[PDB]
Protein backbone atom coordinates (compact mmCIF):
# COMPACT_ATOMS: atom_id res chain seq x y z
CA UNK A 1 0.00 0.00 0.00
CA UNK A 2 1.58 2.97 -1.67
CA UNK A 3 0.98 5.89 1.07
CA UNK A 4 2.91 6.79 4.46
CA UNK A 5 2.82 3.81 6.60
CA UNK A 6 4.62 4.18 10.70
CA UNK A 7 3.94 1.93 13.89
CA UNK A 8 5.22 3.89 17.62
CA UNK A 9 7.82 1.57 18.92
CA UNK A 10 10.86 0.87 20.89
CA UNK A 11 12.89 -0.65 18.23
CA UNK A 12 14.71 -3.15 20.42
CA UNK A 13 11.18 -5.08 21.46
CA UNK A 14 9.13 -5.06 18.06
CA UNK A 15 9.06 -8.25 16.50
CA UNK A 16 10.12 -7.02 13.24
CA UNK A 17 9.31 -10.05 11.51
CA UNK A 18 5.46 -9.16 10.72
CA UNK A 19 6.93 -6.44 8.50
CA UNK A 20 7.84 -8.64 5.06
CA UNK A 21 10.88 -8.18 3.40
CA UNK A 22 11.95 -4.60 1.96
CA UNK A 23 14.12 -3.78 -1.07
CA UNK A 24 15.53 -0.40 1.08
CA UNK A 25 16.35 -0.07 4.60
CA UNK A 26 17.63 3.13 5.89
CA UNK A 27 18.41 3.82 9.70
CA UNK A 28 19.92 6.68 11.37
CA UNK A 29 20.34 5.12 14.36
CA UNK A 30 21.05 7.04 18.03
CA UNK A 31 24.70 5.59 18.52
CA UNK A 32 26.40 6.30 21.59
CA UNK A 33 29.02 8.69 20.02
CA UNK A 34 30.37 8.77 23.45
CA UNK A 35 29.10 12.23 23.83
CA UNK A 36 26.63 13.60 25.57
CA UNK A 37 23.33 13.79 23.40
CA UNK A 38 20.03 15.40 24.13
CA UNK A 39 18.89 11.79 22.75
CA UNK A 40 18.10 8.53 24.26
CA UNK A 41 20.96 6.25 22.95
CA UNK A 42 21.24 2.68 22.24
CA UNK A 43 24.39 0.49 23.52
CA UNK A 44 26.95 -0.97 20.96
CA UNK A 45 25.39 -4.65 21.93
CA UNK A 46 21.72 -3.27 21.56
CA UNK A 47 22.95 -2.25 17.88
CA UNK A 48 24.42 -5.35 17.13
CA UNK A 49 21.55 -6.91 18.21
CA UNK A 50 19.15 -5.13 16.15
CA UNK A 51 16.74 -7.97 13.76
CA UNK A 52 18.28 -6.38 10.61
CA UNK A 53 18.46 -9.58 8.78
CA UNK A 54 15.02 -10.44 8.54
CA UNK A 55 14.25 -7.35 6.58
CA UNK A 56 15.84 -8.00 3.42
CA UNK A 57 16.98 -10.71 1.31
CA UNK A 58 18.51 -8.80 -2.08
CA UNK A 59 19.00 -5.21 -1.26
CA UNK A 60 20.56 -2.26 0.27
CA UNK A 61 21.09 -0.51 3.29
CA UNK A 62 21.52 3.42 4.07
CA UNK A 63 22.90 3.68 7.42
CA UNK A 64 23.67 7.27 8.40
CA UNK A 65 27.18 7.09 10.91
CA UNK A 66 29.25 10.00 13.09
CA UNK A 67 32.19 10.01 15.27
CA UNK A 68 33.02 6.23 16.48
CA UNK A 69 29.84 4.88 14.64
CA UNK A 70 31.95 5.30 11.26
CA UNK A 71 33.86 2.24 12.59
CA UNK A 72 30.88 1.13 14.63
CA UNK A 73 28.59 1.11 11.74
CA UNK A 74 30.66 -0.94 9.73
CA UNK A 75 31.31 -3.52 11.75
CA UNK A 76 27.07 -4.14 12.50
CA UNK A 77 26.80 -3.24 8.83
CA UNK A 78 29.12 -6.88 8.18
CA UNK A 79 27.36 -8.67 11.28
CA UNK A 80 24.27 -8.19 10.10
CA UNK A 81 25.02 -9.58 6.70
CA UNK A 82 25.70 -6.50 4.34
CA UNK A 83 28.44 -5.64 2.08
CA UNK A 84 29.91 -1.77 2.22
CA UNK A 85 29.61 -0.49 -1.62
CA UNK A 86 29.40 2.88 -1.52
CA UNK A 87 29.73 5.98 1.01
CA UNK A 88 27.25 8.95 0.89
CA UNK A 89 28.48 12.32 1.86
CA UNK A 90 26.20 15.51 2.31
CA UNK A 91 27.71 18.69 2.53
CA UNK A 92 25.98 21.00 4.56
CA UNK A 93 25.91 24.38 3.30
CA UNK A 94 23.38 27.54 4.17
CA UNK A 95 20.37 28.91 1.85
CA UNK A 96 23.50 31.03 0.38
CA UNK A 97 25.12 27.48 -0.45
CA UNK A 98 28.38 28.66 1.36
CA UNK A 99 29.89 25.55 3.59
CA UNK A 100 28.71 25.34 7.36
CA UNK A 101 38.00 17.72 16.74
CA UNK A 102 40.82 18.19 15.00
CA UNK A 103 38.86 19.67 11.81
CA UNK A 104 35.86 21.54 11.49
CA UNK A 105 33.02 19.28 9.98
CA UNK A 106 31.65 20.18 6.90
CA UNK A 107 29.73 16.90 5.87
CA UNK A 108 27.86 13.78 7.24
CA UNK A 109 28.02 10.43 6.18
CA UNK A 110 25.75 7.49 5.14
CA UNK A 111 27.06 3.74 4.44
CA UNK A 112 25.49 2.29 1.60
CA UNK A 113 25.50 -1.68 2.26
CA UNK A 114 24.30 -4.65 -0.14
CA UNK A 115 22.66 -8.11 1.03
CA UNK A 116 22.19 -10.61 -1.83
CA UNK A 117 22.17 -10.13 -5.37
CA UNK A 118 19.38 -6.90 -6.02
CA UNK A 119 18.10 -6.95 -9.43
CA UNK A 120 16.31 -4.65 -11.38
CA UNK A 121 17.74 -1.10 -9.46
CA UNK A 122 19.30 1.96 -11.09
CA UNK A 123 22.10 1.95 -10.18
CA UNK A 124 24.83 4.96 -11.30
CA UNK A 125 21.79 7.56 -12.02
CA UNK A 126 22.99 9.52 -8.69
CA UNK A 127 26.11 10.49 -7.69
CA UNK A 128 27.63 10.21 -4.14
CA UNK A 129 27.97 13.83 -2.83
CA UNK A 130 24.75 15.45 -2.10
CA UNK A 131 24.94 19.41 -1.60
CA UNK A 132 21.56 20.86 0.69
CA UNK A 133 20.88 23.31 3.66
CA UNK A 134 20.70 22.07 6.95
CA UNK A 135 16.42 22.96 7.06
CA UNK A 136 16.38 21.29 10.56
CA UNK A 137 19.54 20.61 13.41
CA UNK A 138 19.13 16.51 13.68
CA UNK A 139 17.33 15.87 10.45
CA UNK A 140 18.95 14.04 7.40
CA UNK A 141 18.05 15.58 3.96
CA UNK A 142 15.17 15.10 2.20
CA UNK A 143 17.49 14.34 -1.25
CA UNK A 144 18.09 10.93 0.62
CA UNK A 145 14.66 10.31 -0.26
CA UNK A 146 15.01 11.08 -3.77
CA UNK A 147 17.80 9.05 -4.61
CA UNK A 148 16.61 5.90 -2.79
CA UNK A 149 13.37 6.34 -4.99
CA UNK A 150 15.62 6.70 -8.40
CA UNK A 151 17.31 4.17 -7.65
CA UNK A 152 14.28 1.23 -6.42
CA UNK A 153 11.55 3.50 -8.09
CA UNK A 154 7.92 1.82 -6.53
CA UNK A 155 9.68 -0.69 -4.12
CA UNK A 156 8.68 -1.60 -0.49
CA UNK A 157 11.14 0.44 2.22
CA UNK A 158 11.42 0.89 6.07
CA UNK A 159 13.06 3.40 7.95
CA UNK A 160 14.20 2.13 11.38
CA UNK A 161 14.63 5.25 14.14
CA UNK A 162 12.41 7.90 12.12
CA UNK A 163 10.67 10.69 13.34
CA UNK A 164 7.49 12.24 12.30
CA UNK A 165 8.83 14.33 9.63
CA UNK A 166 10.36 11.42 7.64
CA UNK A 167 6.98 9.29 6.64
CA UNK A 168 7.10 9.26 2.92
CA UNK A 169 5.07 6.76 0.39
CA UNK A 170 6.43 3.68 -0.24
CA UNK A 171 8.03 3.73 3.23
CA UNK A 172 7.24 1.94 6.78
CA UNK A 173 8.55 3.96 9.77
CA UNK A 174 9.39 2.54 12.95
CA UNK A 175 10.55 5.22 15.63
CA UNK A 176 9.53 6.06 19.46
CA UNK A 177 7.81 9.67 18.90
CA UNK A 178 5.78 8.42 15.93
CA UNK A 179 1.65 9.25 16.43
CA UNK A 180 0.35 5.77 17.11
CA UNK A 181 -0.02 3.00 14.79
CA UNK A 182 -0.60 3.75 10.84
CA UNK A 183 -0.90 0.49 8.94
CA UNK A 184 -2.63 0.23 5.64
CA UNK A 185 -0.45 -2.81 3.78
CA UNK A 186 -3.11 -5.42 4.38
CA UNK A 187 -0.13 -8.12 4.73
CA UNK A 188 1.46 -6.44 7.51
CA UNK A 189 -2.01 -5.66 8.88
CA UNK A 190 -2.80 -8.94 9.31
CA UNK A 191 0.47 -9.62 10.86
CA UNK A 192 0.45 -7.36 12.75
CA UNK A 193 -2.94 -8.07 14.27
CA UNK A 194 -1.84 -12.20 14.95
CA UNK A 195 1.21 -10.97 16.66
CA UNK A 196 -0.35 -8.50 18.75
CA UNK A 197 -3.63 -9.16 19.37
CA UNK A 198 -4.25 -6.35 21.70
CA UNK A 199 -2.15 -3.64 20.09
CA UNK A 200 1.08 -3.43 22.44
CA UNK A 201 4.56 -4.63 22.38
CA UNK A 202 6.79 -5.00 25.20
CA UNK A 203 9.56 -7.81 25.78
CA UNK B 1 16.42 23.02 -5.17
CA UNK B 2 17.25 19.63 -5.40
CA UNK B 3 20.48 19.09 -6.66
CA UNK B 4 20.76 15.57 -6.89
CA UNK B 5 17.90 15.44 -9.06
CA UNK B 6 19.72 18.17 -11.09
CA UNK B 7 22.72 15.95 -11.68
CA UNK B 8 20.28 13.08 -13.09
CA UNK B 9 18.88 15.85 -15.38
CA UNK B 10 21.95 17.78 -16.24
CA UNK B 11 25.21 15.63 -15.65
CA UNK B 12 26.61 18.37 -13.68
CA UNK B 13 27.40 17.03 -9.97
CA UNK B 14 25.71 19.04 -6.67
CA UNK B 15 29.42 19.53 -5.48
CA UNK B 16 29.88 21.70 -9.06
CA UNK B 17 27.37 24.40 -7.22
CA UNK B 18 28.70 24.83 -3.71
CA UNK B 19 30.02 28.47 -3.49
CA UNK B 20 33.44 29.76 -2.46
CA UNK B 21 35.04 26.44 -2.70
CA UNK B 22 46.22 38.53 8.21
CA UNK B 23 44.96 35.97 9.47
CA UNK B 24 46.22 32.41 9.66
CA UNK B 25 49.24 33.85 7.30
CA UNK B 26 51.54 33.96 10.24
CA UNK B 27 51.08 30.17 10.58
CA UNK B 28 52.03 29.65 6.56
CA UNK B 29 54.96 32.32 7.20
CA UNK B 30 56.10 30.21 10.39
CA UNK B 31 55.56 27.06 9.18
CA UNK B 32 57.83 28.09 6.20
CA UNK B 33 60.42 29.23 8.44
CA UNK B 34 60.22 26.57 10.31
CA UNK B 35 60.68 23.87 7.24
CA UNK B 36 63.58 21.35 7.29
CA UNK B 37 65.12 21.46 3.44
CA UNK B 38 63.24 19.42 0.93
CA UNK B 39 64.65 15.68 0.94
CA UNK B 40 64.11 12.44 -1.09
CA UNK B 41 64.79 9.46 -2.05
CA UNK B 42 64.15 7.31 -5.07
CA UNK B 43 63.08 3.70 -3.41
CA UNK B 44 61.08 0.91 -4.57
CA UNK B 45 59.08 0.77 -1.32
CA UNK B 46 58.04 -3.17 -2.01
CA UNK B 47 61.72 -4.22 -1.97
CA UNK B 48 62.99 -1.50 0.11
CA UNK B 49 63.66 -2.06 3.73
CA UNK B 50 61.28 0.41 5.36
CA UNK B 51 63.62 0.88 8.53
CA UNK B 52 66.33 2.60 7.11
CA UNK B 53 64.26 5.60 7.13
CA UNK B 54 64.71 7.64 9.86
CA UNK B 55 64.39 8.97 12.63
CA UNK B 56 60.83 8.21 13.77
CA UNK B 57 58.33 9.79 11.52
CA UNK B 58 55.79 12.94 13.19
CA UNK B 59 53.45 12.79 10.38
CA UNK B 60 53.08 9.92 7.61
CA UNK B 61 51.39 10.91 4.47
CA UNK B 62 51.00 7.61 2.44
CA UNK B 63 49.59 7.47 -0.96
CA UNK B 64 50.03 4.33 -2.58
CA UNK B 65 49.69 3.84 -6.09
CA UNK B 66 46.01 2.03 -6.26
CA UNK B 67 44.54 0.01 -9.26
CA UNK B 68 40.76 2.11 -9.33
CA UNK B 69 43.31 5.25 -9.77
CA UNK B 70 44.26 4.22 -13.44
CA UNK B 71 40.74 4.05 -15.15
CA UNK B 72 41.52 4.67 -18.47
CA UNK B 73 53.35 -0.75 -10.50
CA UNK B 74 49.61 -1.08 -9.34
CA UNK B 75 49.56 -1.71 -5.02
CA UNK B 76 46.85 -3.40 -4.00
CA UNK B 77 45.53 -2.89 -0.10
CA UNK B 78 46.80 -6.79 0.26
CA UNK B 79 50.54 -4.66 -0.61
CA UNK B 80 49.74 -1.91 1.41
CA UNK B 81 48.14 -3.82 4.74
CA UNK B 82 52.24 -5.23 4.96
CA UNK B 83 54.37 -2.43 5.07
CA UNK B 84 55.61 -2.32 8.07
CA UNK B 85 54.39 1.56 8.93
CA UNK B 86 54.56 1.01 12.59
CA UNK B 87 57.96 -0.02 12.84
CA UNK B 88 59.23 3.60 11.46
CA UNK B 89 56.19 5.84 13.51
CA UNK B 90 57.09 8.05 16.65
CA UNK B 91 54.97 6.60 19.39
CA UNK B 92 52.60 9.67 19.27
CA UNK B 93 52.62 10.38 15.50
CA UNK B 94 50.01 11.38 12.99
CA UNK B 95 49.27 9.46 9.15
CA UNK B 96 47.33 10.43 6.27
CA UNK B 97 46.08 7.66 3.84
CA UNK B 98 44.85 8.55 0.64
CA UNK B 99 41.95 5.44 0.33
CA UNK B 100 39.73 5.74 -2.53
CA UNK B 101 36.31 5.75 -2.77
CA UNK B 102 36.04 1.96 -2.91
CA UNK B 103 37.23 -0.46 -0.71
CA UNK B 104 39.79 1.02 0.67
CA UNK B 105 37.67 3.13 2.50
CA UNK B 106 37.39 -0.36 4.57
CA UNK B 107 40.85 -2.06 4.36
CA UNK B 108 42.44 1.41 4.80
CA UNK B 109 41.02 1.65 7.93
CA UNK B 110 42.15 -2.37 9.03
CA UNK B 111 45.65 -0.54 7.70
CA UNK B 112 45.42 1.94 10.21
CA UNK B 113 44.29 -0.01 13.40
CA UNK B 114 46.93 -2.65 12.22
CA UNK B 115 49.78 0.29 12.37
CA UNK B 116 48.20 1.05 15.70
CA UNK B 117 46.26 4.03 14.75
CA UNK B 118 42.55 5.39 15.63
CA UNK B 119 40.58 7.11 13.00
CA UNK B 120 40.02 10.97 14.44
CA UNK B 121 39.27 12.52 10.75
CA UNK B 122 38.18 11.92 7.88
CA UNK B 123 39.13 13.91 4.75
CA UNK B 124 36.89 14.11 1.98
CA UNK B 125 38.36 15.07 -1.68
CA UNK B 126 35.22 16.20 -3.30
CA UNK B 127 35.49 16.69 -7.30
CA UNK B 128 33.42 18.75 -9.18
CA UNK B 129 33.28 18.30 -13.01
CA UNK B 130 32.13 22.14 -14.13
CA UNK B 131 34.56 20.98 -17.31
CA UNK B 132 32.66 18.30 -18.98
CA UNK B 133 29.33 17.45 -17.53
CA UNK B 134 28.73 15.59 -20.56
CA UNK B 135 31.01 12.90 -19.16
CA UNK B 136 29.24 10.05 -17.53
CA UNK B 137 31.37 7.64 -15.34
CA UNK B 138 32.58 4.26 -15.55
CA UNK B 139 30.95 2.59 -12.55
CA UNK B 140 32.99 -0.50 -10.04
CA UNK B 141 30.46 -3.50 -10.53
CA UNK B 142 29.72 -3.03 -7.13
CA UNK B 143 28.91 0.92 -6.99
CA UNK B 144 25.46 1.63 -6.35
CA UNK B 145 26.20 5.80 -7.41
CA UNK B 146 29.03 7.29 -9.54
CA UNK B 147 31.40 8.17 -7.65
CA UNK B 148 32.92 11.39 -7.22
CA UNK B 149 34.86 11.69 -4.37
CA UNK B 150 38.38 10.11 -2.77
CA UNK B 151 38.80 9.79 0.99
CA UNK B 152 42.10 10.30 3.23
CA UNK B 153 42.02 9.02 6.42
CA UNK B 154 43.68 10.78 9.47
CA UNK B 155 44.87 8.55 12.26
CA UNK B 156 46.49 9.29 15.66
CA UNK B 157 48.40 7.07 17.32
CA UNK B 158 49.43 7.96 20.97
CA UNK B 159 47.88 10.88 23.68
CA UNK B 160 41.31 26.39 11.25
CA UNK B 161 40.73 23.70 8.16
CA UNK B 162 37.54 22.11 7.21
CA UNK B 163 37.32 18.04 6.50
CA UNK B 164 36.64 18.92 2.77
CA UNK B 165 38.76 19.88 -0.40
CA UNK B 166 36.60 20.79 -3.63
CA UNK B 167 38.46 20.90 -6.70
CA UNK B 168 37.80 19.88 -10.47
CA UNK B 169 38.40 16.54 -11.57
CA UNK B 170 42.03 16.08 -13.30
CA UNK B 171 42.43 14.74 -16.03
CA UNK B 172 42.09 11.03 -17.25
CA UNK B 173 45.47 9.57 -16.13
CA UNK B 174 46.37 12.70 -14.02
CA UNK B 175 46.77 10.57 -10.21
CA UNK B 176 47.97 13.74 -8.39
CA UNK B 177 45.90 14.12 -5.35
CA UNK B 178 45.49 18.17 -4.50
CA UNK B 179 47.90 20.28 -2.68
CA UNK B 180 45.56 21.44 -0.33
CA UNK B 181 45.87 18.13 1.67
CA UNK B 182 49.58 19.46 2.41
CA UNK B 183 48.32 22.95 3.76
CA UNK B 184 45.54 21.12 5.88
CA UNK B 185 47.96 18.93 7.72
CA UNK B 186 51.05 21.41 8.12
CA UNK B 187 48.52 23.64 9.68
CA UNK B 188 48.08 21.35 12.25
CA UNK B 189 51.27 21.76 14.03
CA UNK B 190 52.24 18.36 14.60
CA UNK B 191 55.70 18.42 14.72
CA UNK B 192 58.75 18.42 11.78
CA UNK B 193 59.43 15.26 10.91
CA UNK B 194 57.38 14.40 7.76
CA UNK B 195 57.67 11.66 5.63
CA UNK B 196 55.63 11.40 1.94
CA UNK B 197 55.36 7.36 0.76
CA UNK B 198 54.90 7.29 -2.77
CA UNK B 199 55.95 10.99 -3.42
CA UNK B 200 57.02 11.61 -6.94
CA UNK B 201 59.21 14.55 -8.65
CA UNK B 202 56.27 16.75 -8.72
CA UNK B 203 55.41 16.36 -4.86
CA UNK B 204 58.53 17.11 -3.40
CA UNK B 205 58.01 20.23 -0.89
CA UNK B 206 59.79 21.68 1.79
CA UNK B 207 59.98 20.64 5.54
CA UNK B 208 58.83 17.06 3.83
CA UNK B 209 61.16 13.72 2.86
CA UNK B 210 59.73 12.48 -0.25
CA UNK B 211 60.39 8.12 -0.80
CA UNK B 212 58.92 6.34 -3.87
CA UNK B 213 59.98 4.52 -6.73
CA UNK B 214 59.99 7.14 -10.10
CA UNK B 215 61.97 9.90 -8.23
CA UNK B 216 64.67 10.90 -10.50
CA UNK B 217 66.85 11.75 -8.30
CA UNK B 218 67.96 11.34 -4.62
CA UNK B 219 69.59 13.37 -1.75
CA UNK B 220 68.42 11.76 1.20
CA UNK B 221 70.78 11.06 4.18
CA UNK B 222 69.96 10.19 7.57
CA UNK B 223 72.59 11.24 9.56
CA UNK B 224 71.86 14.82 7.46
CA UNK B 225 67.97 14.48 8.07
CA UNK B 226 68.49 13.49 12.09
CA UNK B 227 70.75 16.46 12.30
CA UNK B 228 67.83 19.28 11.70
CA UNK B 229 66.10 17.20 14.32
CA UNK B 230 68.92 17.24 16.87
CA UNK B 231 69.15 19.43 20.20
CA UNK B 232 67.83 22.11 20.72
CA UNK B 233 65.28 21.38 18.11
CA UNK B 234 63.97 17.68 18.40
CA UNK B 235 60.15 19.15 19.99
CA UNK B 236 59.38 22.34 17.85
CA UNK B 237 55.97 21.82 16.10
CA UNK B 238 56.86 23.12 12.89
CA UNK B 239 54.47 26.41 14.11
CA UNK B 240 56.75 28.66 15.68
CA UNK B 241 60.15 30.47 15.80
CA UNK B 242 63.11 28.74 15.06
CA UNK B 243 65.74 29.13 18.55
CA UNK B 244 68.22 31.33 18.32
C1 LIG C 1 15.28 3.31 22.42
N1 LIG C 1 14.67 2.64 21.25
C2 LIG C 1 14.07 3.44 20.15
C3 LIG C 1 14.51 4.72 19.88
C4 LIG C 1 13.92 5.42 18.85
N2 LIG C 1 14.38 6.80 18.54
C5 LIG C 1 13.48 7.67 17.87
C6 LIG C 1 14.20 8.66 16.95
C7 LIG C 1 15.51 9.27 17.59
C8 LIG C 1 16.33 8.28 18.52
C9 LIG C 1 15.40 7.35 19.36
C10 LIG C 1 16.15 10.19 16.51
N3 LIG C 1 17.16 10.96 17.31
C11 LIG C 1 18.49 11.14 16.62
C12 LIG C 1 18.96 12.44 16.47
C13 LIG C 1 20.17 12.65 15.80
F1 LIG C 1 20.63 13.92 15.66
C14 LIG C 1 20.91 11.58 15.28
C15 LIG C 1 22.27 11.85 14.52
N4 LIG C 1 22.07 11.95 13.19
C16 LIG C 1 23.27 11.93 12.60
C17 LIG C 1 23.22 12.01 11.02
C18 LIG C 1 22.39 13.25 10.60
C19 LIG C 1 22.05 13.20 9.09
C20 LIG C 1 23.20 14.51 10.91
C21 LIG C 1 21.10 13.29 11.41
C22 LIG C 1 21.38 13.02 12.89
C23 LIG C 1 20.42 10.28 15.43
C24 LIG C 1 19.20 10.05 16.10
F2 LIG C 1 18.76 8.77 16.26
C25 LIG C 1 16.55 12.07 18.06
C26 LIG C 1 15.33 11.49 18.81
O1 LIG C 1 14.77 12.16 19.60
N5 LIG C 1 14.86 10.13 18.58
N6 LIG C 1 12.93 4.89 18.13
C27 LIG C 1 12.51 3.62 18.41
N7 LIG C 1 13.09 2.91 19.42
Amino acid sequence: LFPPQWICCDIRYLDVSILGKFAVVMADPPWDIHMELPYGTLTDDEMRRLNIPVLQDDGFLFLWVTGRAMELGRECLNLWGYERVDEIIWVKTNQLQRIIHWLNHGKEHCLVGVKGNPQGFNQGLDCDVIVAEVRSTSHKPDEIYGMIERLSPGTRKIELFGRPHNVQPNWITLGNQLDGIHLLDPDVVARFKQRYPDGIISK
Amino acid sequence: NDYCQHFVDTGHRPQNFIRDVELIRLKDELIAKSNTPPMYLQADIEAFDIRELTPKFDVILLEPPLEEYYREKCWTWDDIMKLEIDEIAAPRSFIFLWCGSGEGLDLGRVCLRKWGYRRCEDICWIKTNKNNPGKTKTLDPKAVFQRTKEHCLMGIKGTVDIDLIITEEPEIGNIEKPVEIFHIIEHFCLGRRRLHLFGRDSTIRPGWLTVGPTLTNSNYNAETYASYFSAPNSYLTGCTEEIE
